[PDB]
């Protein structure tokens, strides 16, 4: 059976990414905007007990669980094509409508006032699901609702499960992009502790990243918090698709991650997408080889992190895993090692053996794809500490400067000072090392 | 010619024989992918549990996991779903423990009726079984190693045993040895499992007679165990393949035998296996970099032209190259 | 009419010849009998219709494997037995009529034959490939690979170091953006030689190292066995020529890596010696591949696109392999002997100068001076042996060569050695 | 691999020329100045790789490096089309604008300044070339930024690719327009210092020749420093298009100067073209003859050096090679050659093979062709020397002057005394003796 996820949409940004998520499920799954499959969609093929449950024989509720301090996003939700697709129970607003204040510990406290409403909702989710692996919370770690409710969301699924695993896609502000969450760095902060404590596995997404690929993919010249978790949600959808659509090959979560993270401790993954295009250029259907699609994945554009530049450390990816979906001839896949090989295009760890993984996914028949092929690449790369290493510089240098501290101030966890930003800044820097040294032959004694 | 053309019309429009090869795809292929997990995950159980075959092979058993698999798998209620019909081969007394070939006694049969049973022979039946039954094993070798793992980090969360060396270094191990698997299962169903059904499609459609679709339909179960490694020239490789999965299998063992416990000093959480895990990896490394440099020597010997590809789907981003 | 000699009893003038040959039994299957050959029968009638038989014989063991493509005279081949049977009614044999007969029938299958090779079987792009790979006809492509691969070829050839040779040719072309998957299948390396069966050779593995071609039918008619032979010894000679070419690339690299080192009098009779030994061999290639080779592809080039003839267009390429063999001096055993020691001299000179970035030391000097004298020498036996083919008109490369050789008038005024570096 | 070609603009004056010389060969290999290929660009056989690096997976963006000391010329390239053809990490402009003040040495000390910026994008270059080569740097060797900066860039060239050829396109001062660098003489010096110790191979352009051919050749009547330097980067890309367009032969850098380097040392060429013919000129096709060609080549007005009249040296050829492009026809090189033995158009060295090469070349289906057949020559020739020793006899004459130095004394390099001129000066006197030298018996110690 396959590994359902329950999605947890905190804040602005979460809930974007949420709606955003449901819109391309529903698309592909050929789901109205009111969870009612439509008459085009006879193609029972894509699993939606994966991400949402059945209300009825017709209509498809979302299992999300949705959870804000502040009744703006909420409000923008039921305002969005999703908001049919969620169950109205599953949502929770806070009836004071004030927000946490860009503050991710007001975010929490909220969260934790609404933990029963929140854990009720989750458990609802879950009994839609056939065979529920655990949650998966989809927030932002910059503002003060989506990371101070997802830090609670995320605390409430472990205490709900405790034996089931727990990760989060937990998004890091942007650190090119001047954050109008002047607190985000504390915010962040918060998140990635609870990551560090509650989730099991955190993948970091820079928002850096995201606003880099609006720019020089998208064209986007300033990419709103609501573009980038609607980035997120379509780069969730497209790593997804196989769960969504089971075949021969990556039908288990557990499959796909196995060869990313190799240490409980080291689960800090890199993404890869190949063949990267713009929403707008779907008109031109390129027939992207697997040469031309490993090429156009060593192109930083496509990366969905953003790494500083290390110039000490010669921060590599240990191992990359690309799962393939679409028309993919084996012998391009050869001819695309070969050249990779002659032009040395990826390098991989040296104590022990790793390689290129292939998955084959179905598409959705419901979904036409701009792209004869597309895929998803799950690496671990010394790289993504750079990530993390700078969400930690950065909290420590707000925390350092009590920048936007007032904001957070009006909660109790953060009123006197931000010791809990700077111990989780050094936590998720400690994090970050240990990824960066899963690329070296010392990685066996790591720990 | 005019009645090969009409034999060509009857086969394809009257004997079905595209639907078939439909029906032989979501079944015996795993394309109900939440069959496949369901089927996996109980068989991985099953064998890491010990169960005999006269327990795991017990008619209520298969059954329940037969109907739970196509109940979750959106195609297991599928009428080409229903073909499908797990069957033992023979009845072991024991599970030997990690044996890749312990459920190597799962038979997946198609019935064939005439005069489609002259092309589908029963000779093709029994490769479509046997493809089926090491693709089976396969999936409950990954499943196995699979759970080891989500046992190893469940016991982590439960005693934040995260800086455990021990634990730490198993867990590379068992990931290191998954994306190896991974690659080389990614290769076969390439190779066997999507060039070769691709072929067979081109020569079912391409099919004139019912000796030319019975010569359609050993070529691609030639082409399967070809790419998959299941040719007699490819079984000292085949069987060493099967050793080093024996031996991920047994570390496998080792690792989910105790779970961590919790963190008594500064090396972190011990396992009492610790030791033995650790042996049980260097032995799977030692085994990995002679498999690497055996098959880039039958490479660049030429006698196994395929193999470069297996040497490939190993060394992919040339990391067993490195080491 | 069939390609079928029937002939149990051998009665007829031809007689079954061993046919070299589902290697389809080889048109020589069937020969003419020239101790049965009727006196009436003339030996040019005899040739036709030797022609005419093998085309037939090699027209049906194609039908044989290719689709009911219908004979090249279809329905005319009864026109012909009528004709024939006219003839047999004929009170009298003439040569004559039989002959046009023949000579009709004939012609309509070469055209048949030209335009399924040309326009339906793509002569041109199987002659361009052979051109790039087998004749070097990619020069920069082919120098980028020796280039690359000459780390790997250095060596002594392996029974597995050809696997190794063709993987850095292929990752030399994808580095020189040769993605033509198809023409690397058709790149096949050799064989070992000298330690790395590796028993046998005369020089070593990396002289050792060929290229063979497969060629599918029907053009594997074209490319016979003896093609195949010159095909590789021409890829075996381009290859030596581009090896010393960078093996002085080397030299001039170890020179510029060096500039900064002061110019000692070992080193810059090494980098003079060097230069001259680049202007040399920069001047033969350039004759060697236009005024030979390209010439010659031109030449067959149009021919063929001249030719309606199948066996004309054959002909044509068959002319132009002479003439490249004919121009590179293969022929000419002792010269050849003779620029093999001439180019071993070069390489080693340009060893030399790409080892020493500064003075030649006491060995480093010795060898300069021993290759300074092979090379005079080698080079003046060069220009006397270029000036009597020019004086006796033999070959107009070799005039062309020595022109352009002395073309400054240096090596007339050397004596045509190449001057000594100084150690 | 293609053996890649990293281009070094270095001042005002180089970084213009360098900017010219990739604007030539993207309209030669059909590359936009975006660094998009043309539709037009359909012809594969050009060595892209050699000089171009793909910005993206369908840019393709020259290995073009553009140091300057003065904002001008930097600037208007990045306000130009062809902002996209240079790595922007390898773009250095000095936030002054103010440039060298015609003084080698401060441009030089510019280049110091980016010194570990230039060579990390030398080295990033490198890694973006699949098969580096060397470094070219384009640049003027008589002003004061495009001087200085190209030996810092002949000194980090050296620094970082020391087993790697460094090629220089020095430019001598135009000996009949009055240069306002009035310290040229000893820009030449520090030019001919680093093209002696850093670079490998120094390609002398004198620009009284150029001028020379802009008047006669071009019907130029005034050629601007903008129109010399273009003129000097369309005879450079000329001369090295059978290194941008593979053939049979001439497929490397290194094999193509073999013949050209009688020493390490005595790396200074000449250059010449034939038929030279206008852009503007194009209206009358004339039919020139490759033995009309190369009779052209021996006039002195072809030649791309201007050498003083040196009554002492017996001024040899030591080498020469036509690189012909276009379509040309063999039975017209034999020709060509024969007319060029018979009139004994090249003296060559006699301590040596050498000879008049000849290489013919197909042109680039994306550059119109003035003329129906062109040719350039490289050639190493004696009365080299005599433009060589006039180079030399300048820079003694400003050092011991201490000329337009005050400039150049605001630079450490300059600052106390013209002493690195002095001896630039004397190992330039040195070259053109062994040049003089090259065309005698003792050739083989040329150099030492």
């Amino acid at each position: 059976m396959p590994r359902e996820i329950i999605t947890l949409q905190l804040g602005q940004c979460g809930n974007q990414i949420g709606f955003e998520f449901w819109k391309q499920l529903c698309a592909e799954h050929g789901i109205s905007p009111e969870g009612i499959v439509e008459e085009f969609a006879t193609e029972g093929t894509d699993r939606k007990d994966v991400f949402f449950y059945q209300a009825d024989d017709e209509h498809y509720i979302p299992r999300a669980v949705l959870l804000d301090l502040e009744p703006r996003v909420i409000h923008s939700i039921l305002n969005s094509p999703y908001a049919k697709l969620y169950n109205p129970e599953n949502i929770y607003l806070s009836e004071h409508g004030g927000g946490a204040g860009n503050n991710w510990a007001s975010g929490f406290s909220q969260g934790e006032k609404i933990h029963e409403d929140i854990f009720d909702i989750i458990d609802r989710e879950a009994d839609g699901s056939d065979s529920l692996e655990g949650f998966v919370l989809c927030h932002s770690i910059a503002g003060g609702t989506g990371s101070g409710l997802g830090s609670y969301l995320l605390e409430r699924l472990n205490d709900r499960y405790p034996k089931k695993l727990v990760q989060t896609y937990s998004v890091f502000p942007n650190q090119d992009e001047m954050s109008d969450v002047v607190v985000q760095p504390y915010n962040s902060l918060l998140t990635l502790k609870r990551l560090t404590q509650n989730a099991d596995c955190v993948v970091v997404l820079d928002n850096t990243a995201l606003n880099r690929i609006a720019t020089d993919r998208l064209h986007i010249q300033n990419p709103s918090f609501s573009q980038i978790n609607q980035l997120v949600s379509t780069i969730m959808s497209a790593s997804t698709t196989t769960l969504r659509y089971p075949g021969y090959m990556n039908n288990d979560l557990i499959g796909l991650i196995a060869s990313l993270i190799p240490t409980p401790r080291l689960h800090f993954l890199m993404t890869g997408y190949t063949p990267l295009t713009t929403d707008q250029s779907v008109a031109s259907v390129r027939k992207t080889t697997v040469l031309d699609v490993m090429r156009r994945l060593l192109q930083p554009k496509n990366v969905m992190v953003s790494t500083g530049r290390d110039r000490q450390t010669n921060h590599c990816y240990i191992a990359i895993l690309n799962i393939i979906q679409g028309e993919v001839d084996p012998t391009q896949v050869h001819k695309s090692l070969q050249r990779i090989r002659e032009r040395k295009l990826a390098n991989f760890i040296p104590w022990g053996p790793a390689s290129i993984q292939v998955a084959l996914s179905r598409k959705s028949p419901y979904l036409p794809s701009a792209h004869r092929v597309s895929g998803l690449m799950m690496a671990n790369h010394t790289s993504i500490s750079s990530l993390f290493e700078r969400t930690c510089r950065q909290y420590d240098k707000l925390r350092k400067r009590e920048a936007f501290l007032e904001q957070f101030r009006k909660e109790d966890m953060f009123k006197d000072n931000f010791d809990e930003m700077d111990t989780s800044r050094e936590i998720v820097q400690q994090l970050i090392d240990e990824y960066h040294a899963a690329t070296r032959p010392d990685y066996i004694s790591w720990g | 010619s005019l009645v090969n053309k009409a034999a060509v019309d009857y086969f394809f429009v009257e004997l079905h024989l595209e639907a078939h090869y439909e029906a032989l795809r979501h079944f015996l292929l795993m394309e109900d992918g939440e069959f496949a997990q369901s089927l996996s995950d109980l068989l991985f159980e099953k064998l890491g549990a010990g169960q005999t075959p006269g327990e795991l092979l017990n008619p209520l058993v298969l059954n329940s996991v037969l109907s739970k698999a196509l109940q979750c798998s959106l195609h297991g209620d599928t009428p080409h779903a229903s073909n499908l019909s797990l069957a033992l081969k023979y009845l072991p007394e024991v599970f030997a423990p990690n044996a890749p070939d312990v459920l190597s006694c799962l038979e997946l049969r198609y019935k064939v009726d005439w005069p489609l049973n002259i092309v589908i022979t029963e000779g093709c039946l029994s490769k479509y079984s046997g493809v089926f039954s090491f693709l089976l094993q396969l999936k409950l070798m990954m499943w196995a190693l699979k759970d080891v793992c989500f046992h190893l980090k469940r016991t982590a969360l439960l005693s934040h045993m995260a800086g455990s060396v021990q634990f730490r270094q198993l867990q590379l191990f068992k990931h290191e040895m998954q994306h190896f698997v991974k690659v080389i299962q990614g290769y076969i169903a390439n190779q066997i499992l999507h060039v070769t059904w691709c072929e067979f499609r081109a020569r079912l459609a391409t099919v004139g007679d019912l000796e030319e679709i019975q010569r359609a339909h050993a070529e691609y179960l030639h082409e399967a165990v070809f790419r998959g490694l299941l040719t007699e020239k490819a079984a000292p490789v085949m069987n060493v393949i099967h050793s080093i999965f024996s031996l991920v299998l047994k570390f496998r063992s080792q690792l989910i035998s105790q779970a961590w416990g919790p963190p008594g000093g500064p090396r972190g959480a011990e396992h009492p296996n610790f030791a033995l895990m650790q042996q049980s990896y260097n032995t799977f490394k030692y085994y990995s970099h002679f498999l690497f440099k055996v098959v880039t020597k039958l490479v660049n010997r030429g006698y196994q032209p395929h193999l470069e590809d297996f040497l490939l789907r190993i060394n992919f981003n040339n990391y067993y190259q490195d080491a | 009419l069939h390609g079928l000699l029937l002939d149990q009893h051998e009665e007829f003038f031809i007689k079954q010849g061993p046919s070299s040959g589902m290697l389809a039994p080889s048109l020589k299957q069937f020969s003419l009998r020239v101790e049965i050959l009727p006196s009436y029968i003339p030996v040019r009638v005899a040739e036709k219709i030797l022609f005419v038989g093998e085309s037939v014989q090699m027209f049906e063991n194609q039908n044989v494997n290719l689709t009911r493509k219908g004979s090249i005279l279809k329905n005319q081949e009864d026109t012909f037995a009528a004709e024939l049977h006219r003839l047999k009614q004929q009170p009298l044999f003439s040569l004559v009529d039989f002959e046009q007969v023949v000579d009709r029938i004939r012609s309509t299958v070469a055209e048949h034959l030209w335009k399924l090779m040309v326009e339906e079987s793509d002569l041109l792009g199987q002659l361009k490939i052979i051109k790039d790979f087998y004749l070097l006809g990619r020069g920069e492509l082919f120098q980028a690979f020796i280039d690359t691969a000459q780390h790997m070829l250095k060596t002594p050839p392996t029974a597995v170091t050809e696997h190794d040779v063709n993987v850095a040719f292929q990752q030399s072309a994808h580095k020189v953006l040769l993605d033509d998957d198809n023409l690397l299948p058709l790149l096949h390396l050799t064989i070992e030689y000298h330690g790395k069966s590796p028993r046998e050779a005369p020089a070593s593995g990396w002289a050792a190292l060929g290229l063979s071609y497969k060629v599918q039918w029907p053009l594997h008619i074209l490319f016979t066995p003896a093609v195949l032979e010159k095909y590789n010894v021409v890829f075996k000679y381009l290859l030596s020529v581009r090896r010393v070419q960078a093996e002085l690339q080397h030299c001039w690299a170890l020179q510029m890596q060096r500039k900064h080192l002061k110019s000692n009098q070992t080193d810059a009779i090494k980098w003079r010696l060097r230069n001259h030994m680049a202007f040399l061999v920069d001047n033969l290639q350039y004759y060697l591949q236009v005024d030979v080779l390209e010439s010659q592809f031109s030449q067959l080039l149009h021919q063929i696109n001249s030719t309606r003839d199948f066996e004309s267009i054959r002909l044509a390429h068959d002319h132009f392999l002479s003439n490249l063999l004919a121009q590179s001096f293969i022929l000419l055993k002792p010269v050849f002997h003779c620029l093999n020691e001439i180019l071993d001299l070069c390489h080693s000179f340009c060893s030399l100068v790409s080892q020493n970035l500064g003075p030649l030391d006491e060995r480093g000097a010795a060898q300069l001076s021993i290759l300074v004298k092979g090379f005079s020498r080698q080079s003046s036996l060069l220009f006397k042996i270029l000036s009597s083919v020019r004086n006796h008109q033999i070959n107009s490369d070799l005039a062309q060569l020595l022109l352009r050789l002395d073309y400054n008038k240096y090596y007339t005024q050397a004596g045509g050695t190449l001057g000594s570096f100084g150690m």
